[PDB]
């Protein structure tokens, strides 16, 4: 009531539907444990008395 | 003791008088100045005459 501006907008008007129950899901971490480590020789070190 | 007690909606308006318009978008600038130095010389002395 009190500033005029001029408002140029966009108004989406879209949905995302899914269809099927099915899904397999996995979670995968530790890529830099093991690629930036030992992981066989480290162990028979592990192995030394 | 079992009964629906309360519900809630994704009821939303059709913003069809511009009663809601969102985000706003703006141009923005920023300014970086690099001055370049004087670096210590060498010299190579020799006889003046």
């Amino acid at each position: 009531g009190h500033q005029v501006t001029r408002e140029i907008a966009a108004i989406p008007f879209n949905l995302h539907v899914n269809n099927i129950p099915f899904a397999l899901e996995f979670k995968i971490t530790g890529f830099q444990k093991v690629m930036g480590e030992t992981q066989f020789n480290g162990k028979l070190a592990d192995l030394k008395p | 003791d079992l009964a629906v007690i309360g519900f809630e909606l994704d009821t939303r308006f059709t913003n069809t008088n511009r009663r809601q318009r969102g985000h706003l978008l703006q141009t923005r600038a920023l300014q970086f100045r690099h001055p370049i130095p004087m670096h210590a010389p060498v010299t190579l002395p020799m006889d003046t005459m």
